[PDB]
C-alpha cells in the first residue's frame, strides 16, 4: 500500500505519490530487481532527467537485490552516458548488478546508509542453460565475458585492479557501508541527520 | 523645488506604515522622475544624455499597501497621476478597455494638457491578474502595454479634445510617463521559493521548513511575457505586515483605522477609546485573518458591531474597547454622561 | 474493503483513501510484511515527509509480521536519517523486523497499544540456501552479521547489552505492550482515550 | 552619394552595441531603399525595384526598437514607429492597419509623395499570431496588402476607419516595412529542425542559461510559430538581433551616446555628486543582467537595484564622488568619497 498526498505547488491541488515526488526531485528509484523491465524504466527516467536539466545531479536510490547482466549494463551505460552526475545512494542492499550500479555513481557522490549492505559477486547463470557443447562453449565464453566486464567495471569505479575484483568476487563478498567505503563501492556512509 | 526622496518618504510615512523598501523605491523613483523632468525639458551637458525612465513593479500581499502607497503618492505629486486597473484592460480589439484609455486618465488628470501628461505617473493596478499560463485580457494586455511602458507616440481612441467629430485622437509621448504597476502575485512566492528556498528532498539534499528576491524568470513562471518584465526594471517588494506594523496601522497614520472609527462614534457624541492591549488584540486577529491591513477592518467591524447598534440608541459619552472585548465578544463598559 | 472516493476536477483522477488522510497528518503506515516493496514504500514516504516539514514528527504505525533484514535496515536507516523525530506506534503486533523498527523510534515517542504484542527473535533463512560449503560459510557469516547487527540495533534502542539481546532473542521472545515497555522496545503503553 | 551602408552602420554603432548582423541589415536595406528612391525619377530604366521588407528577430531588450529608433535619427525618409498589437482587422474595434500609413503620412508632414517613399517600423509582429482572432492572424491578413504594395485608402480621421470620408490615397509599392518582434517561443521551434533532440541517446541537451541567435530561422519555423505563410514571404529580409553577452552588456552600460551609466551619472550630477564606477563593477552589473535575462533592459534593473540605497541618501547629504565597486554591486551599501 502507498498513500498519496497533495502538493499545493505553483498550481496546487496536485495529487502525487511519493515516487512521483522523488522523481520530481530528480531521484530515480531502483528498489526492484534489476531485470529488463526495471532497467527499461530507470533508463527512461535517466534520459528524462537529463533532458529536464543536464546540470543538476540525478540521484539513484538502490534497494535492489541485483539481477540480469544486460539489464545491469543497460542502466550502467545510461548512468554513464547522461550529462548529469549520478548520485547513487544505497538503501538496504545493493547486491549483484546493484552494487555495480552503486559503484557506477559519480566519484564523490556514491553513498550508502550506515546499515546498508553491499554484496558483490561474480555473474551466475540463473538455472541450467542446456544445449550442445558448442552451444555451451559460447555460453561459457559469454559468462566469462560478463565476469570480465563486471570486474573491469568495478575496477574503474573502485580503483582496484580487476584481478583484485576477481579474487574478491569469487564468493559473495558482502560489504557493509564502511567496508564498501574502504573498498571503493561508495565513498560516503552518510551519517544520520536527525535533529535529536 | 524637487522634493528629495527623504522628503517624499516622510510624506509616505504619514499615511503608510511599514513598507520601508517600497517607500524608498517609490520615493527614489519619483525623485528620479522629477529629475528626468527638467533635464529633458531644460537641457544641459559632459555629453548631453537623454534620460530614460525606470518603471516600477510593486509586489506584495493584499492589504499591505500597494494601492494605498500609490494613493498616498497621488496626494503629493507635482506631476499628473492616473490610477488604473489592468483587469478592465484588453488588447487592441476586444470589447474591454483599451491600453490608451489609461493614457486618457492621465490626459484627464493633466486638464487635457499633453505636455504635462507626458511628464505623468500612471499606476496600473492589478498586473498580476493579466497573467498568462489565445487570451485577450490576460495575455494580450502585456502585448499592448509594452509599447506604452517603453514610450510610444500613442493616440487616445475616444475623446481627443472634448470630442470634436474631426480628430478624436490626441498624441501623447509615453517615453517620460513613469509607470508604477502592482499586484499581489499570490502564487509567485511559491515560485520564488523553488529557486532561493531550495525545497530539497531525500538523502543528501538539504530539507527546509518571498517578494524581495524576484528575478524575471519567476515572473515568467508566474506567467508574464519576457518583454513585459524588461519594461519594469524596478521591483518595489511590498512586504507582509507583521503584528507590530498592524498595531501602528490602526492608530499611527493620518486616515488611520481607529481614527475613522472614533470619528464614527463622535457622530453619536461618543468618545470611543482603545486600550493598547485591545489594539494588539485586533492586530493579533488580523494577521490570522490573512488579508493584510484590510483584515484590521474585518476585526473592528465585528468587535464594534454590537456597539455600533445600541450606542446610537443611547445617551453615552465614552466607550472603551478593552482587550477583553476583542479576544472574545464581551459586554460594554459605557461611561454614562456626567 | 477500504472506502475511498475519486474526485476528478478535470485535473486528475484524484484518489482519497483513509491512508491518504493519515499521510497528510504525517502518519506512515507499516501494515504489511517488511519486504523490499514495503521498505521501498516506507522510505519514499519518510523522505517526502522530511521534505514537507523536517521539524514535525513523522508517525510510523506498525502492524507487521516483520520480514527481510536488508528491507528492515532500509527502513531503519531512513528512519534514523530524517530530521523529523519518528513516533512509532505498535498496532496489534510488531514481530521480527518490525519490532526493531518499533524500537527505532525517537526515545519517548515509541508507543504501543495495550494489547499489541512485540515479537523479537534472531534472524532466519526462510527456506534453504543451497551451495558449496564455502558458499554456506559466507551465508552463515552473513546471518551472524545480521544477527549481531540486529542485536546491536536493539542494544542502542532498548538500553540493553547486546549480549542480553542474544539470550532473549534465542527463541521467540513475545512481549506484551507493558513487557515491551519494561524491555525498552516502546516507551509508552498508549492509554485509551474514549469519551465514555 | 546617398549614405553608404558603412556610413549607416557607423551611425548605428554610436548608439547600438553588438547586433552586427542586424546592423549590416538595416544599413544595406536602408541603402537599397535609398537606391530605390533614387531610381524613382526615371531617363531610361526598364526594370523596377521592389521593397525587400525586413523581418527583424531577436530576444527581449537586445535592441530591435532601439535599432529602429536609431535608424529614425538619420533617415532622410519619413519614418513611422507602428505597433502590431495596436492594430486590428478591418471591421473591428481598435485601430486598423491603415493607421500605420497615417503615422507615416504624419511623419511625412502630410506629404503623400514623400510618404509613398517612406519606411514603416511595425513593432512586435510576433504578437500577431495564432473564433476569428481579429487582433492576431487577422492583422496579418490585413497587413499583407500593405506590405506588398497597394493603393491604400487611409482615413485622415486619425486612424479609426469608418466607411464615409475623403481618404488619403497612398501607394506602398516603395514603402519599406521593417517589422520586428521578440518571437519568444520560436527558438524551440527552430531547434526542432536545425538541432538534435532535446532528449535521449545521441541528442544534444542544453543548459538553461544558453536562444539560437535567430539566424537559422526559416518560414517553416515561422509558420509553426503563428505567422501566416503569406505574411512571411512579403518579409524577405531576415535580421537577427542576438542575445547580448557579457562583453556587449559591459559596453551598453558605458559606451553609447545615451549609455546607461551616462544616464545615472547625469542623475547624480543633478544632485551635485559625481557618480563613477570601477570597471569590475560594470562587469558585475553585466554579470547579473544575463541572470535577469531581459537583455539590456536587465542592466537598468540592476543599476536601480544597486543605486537604490544610494539615491535615497545622496540627495540628503553633501558629497563629491561615489565610487561604486563590485562589493557595492553584490552587497547593498553606500560608501562615497566624502568631500574635504
Ligand atoms: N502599510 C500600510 N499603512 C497604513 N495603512 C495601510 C497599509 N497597507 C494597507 N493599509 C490600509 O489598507 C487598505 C488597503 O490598502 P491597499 O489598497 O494598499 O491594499 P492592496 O495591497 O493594494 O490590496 P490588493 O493587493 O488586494 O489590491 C487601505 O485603505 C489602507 O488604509
Ligand atoms: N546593442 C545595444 N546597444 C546599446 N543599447 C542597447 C542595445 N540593445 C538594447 N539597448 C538598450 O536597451 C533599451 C531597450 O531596447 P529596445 O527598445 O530595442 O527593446 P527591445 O529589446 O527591442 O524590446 P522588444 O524585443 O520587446 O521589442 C534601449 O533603451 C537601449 O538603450
Ligand atoms: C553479478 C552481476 C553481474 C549480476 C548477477 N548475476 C548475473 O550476472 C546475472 C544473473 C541472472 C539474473 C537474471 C536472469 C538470469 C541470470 N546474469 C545474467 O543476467 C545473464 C543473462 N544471460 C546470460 C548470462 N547471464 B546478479 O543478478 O546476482
Ligand atoms: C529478526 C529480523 C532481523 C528479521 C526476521 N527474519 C530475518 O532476519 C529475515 C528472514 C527472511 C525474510 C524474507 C526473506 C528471506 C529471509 N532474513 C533475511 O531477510 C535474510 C535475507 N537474505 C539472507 C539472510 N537473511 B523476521 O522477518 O522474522
Amino acid at each position: 500500500i502507498l498513500p498519496s498526498f497533495i502538493e499545493h505547488s505553483s498550481f496546487g491541488v496536485k495529487e502525487s505519490n511519493p515516487y512521483n515526488k522523488l522523481f520530481e526531485e530528480r531521484i530515480i528509484f531502483l528498489g526492484v530487481q534489476v531485470d529488463d523491465a526495471s532497467a527499461n524504466d530507470i533508463m527512461a527516467q535517466l534520459l528524462v532527467l537529463e533532458s529536464l536539466d543536464p546540470d543538476r545531479d540525478i540521484t539513484m536510490y538502490i534497494n535492489s537485490p541485483g539481477g540480469g547482466f544486460t539489464s545491469l549494463m543497460a542502466i550502467y551505460d545510461t548512468m554513464q552516458y547522461v550529462r548529469a552526475d549520478i548520485q547513487t545512494v544505497c538503501l538496504g542492499q545493493a547486491a549483484s548488478a546493484a552494487a555495480v550500479l552503486l559503484a557506477a555513481g559519480t566519484p564523490g557522490k556514491r553513498m550508502a546508509l550506515p546499515n546498508a549492505r553491499v554484496l558483490i559477486h561474480q555473474p551466475s547463470l540463473s538455472g541450467v542453460i542446456q544445449g550442445q557443447f558448442s552451444d555451451l562453449e559460447i555460453q561459457a565464453a559469454e559468462i566469462e565475458r560478463m565476469r570480465t566486464l563486471m570486474e573491469t567495471t568495478l575496477a574503474r569505479h573502485t580503483g582496484k585492479d580487476a584481478g583484485v575484483i576477481r579474487k574478491d568476487t569469487d564468493r559473495d563478498k558482502i560489504l557493509t557501508a564502511e567496508e564498501a567505503k574502504d573498498y571503493g563501492i561508495i565513498d560516503t556512509v552518510l551519517e544520520y541527520r536527525k535533529l535529536s | 523645488e524637487l522634493p528629495k526622496p527623504a522628503e517624499i518618504r516622510e510624506f509616505l510615512e504619514g499615511y503608510v506604515i511599514g513598507q520601508d523598501t517600497a517607500k524608498r523605491t517609490l520615493a527614489v523613483a519619483v525623485y528620479n522622475h522629477y529629475k528626468r523632468i527638467q533635464a529633458g525639458e531644460k537641457g544641459r551637458d559632459c555629453e548631453p544624455v537623454e534620460l530614460t525612465k525606470s518603471n516600477i513593479l510593486m509586489l506584495g500581499p493584499t492589504g499591505c499597501g500597494k494601492t494605498y502607497l500609490a494613493q498616498t503618492l497621488a496626494k503629493m505629486l507635482n506631476v499628473p497621476f492616473a490610477i488604473a486597473d489592468a483587469t478592465a484592460l484588453t488588447e487592441a480589439g476586444y470589447v474591454g478597455e483599451d491600453v490608451e484609455n489609461i493614457l486618457l486618465k492621465l490626459i484627464q488628470a493633466a486638464d487635457y494638457d499633453v505636455k504635462r501628461a507626458e511628464t505623468g505617473i500612471i499606476y496600473i493596478d492589478q498586473v498580476d491578474k493579466i497573467a498568462r499560463k489565445r487570451d485577450v485580457s490576460g495575455e494580450g494586455v502585456q502585448q499592448a502595454l509594452l509599447k506604452i511602458l517603453e514610450g510610444t507616440q500613442a493616440s487616445v481612441p475616444p475623446q481627443g479634445g472634448r470630442k470634436h467629430p474631426h480628430q478624436e485622437f490626441i498624441q501623447i509621448d509615453t517615453t517620460n510617463v513613469l509607470f508604477i504597476v502592482a499586484g499581489a502575485f499570490a502564487g509567485l512566492e511559491k515560485i520564488i521559493y523553488e529557486r532561493v528556498g531550495k525545497r530539497g528532498l531525500g538523502f543528501g539534499a538539504e530539507v527546509r521548513s518571498h517578494f524581495a528576491d524576484v528575478m524575471p524568470e519567476d515572473l515568467i513562471k508566474f506567467g508574464l511575457i519576457p518583454e513585459f518584465i524588461g519594461r519594469l526594471p524596478v521591483v518595489a517588494s511590498v512586504t507582509n505586515l507583521d503584528k507590530e506594523s498592524l498595531v501602528k496601522i490602526l492608530s499611527e497614520p493620518k486616515n488611520a483605522l481607529v481614527k475613522q472609527y472614533i470619528r464614527l462614534f463622535e457622530m453619536d457624541g461618543v468618545e470611543l477609546e482603545f486600550t493598547d492591549d485591545a489594539l494588539e488584540a485586533i492586530a493579533d486577529q488580523a494577521i490570522h485573518r490573512g488579508t493584510g491591513a484590510r483584515g484590521l477592518r474585518a476585526i473592528m467591524e465585528e468587535v464594534l458591531l454590537p456597539v455600533m447598534y445600541d450606542i446610537p440608541s443611547r445617551d453615552d459619552v465614552a466607550k472603551v474597547v478593552v482587550t477583553k472585548e476583542t479576544v472574545q465578544d464581551n459586554v460594554l463598559p459605557t461611561i454614562v454622561p456626567r
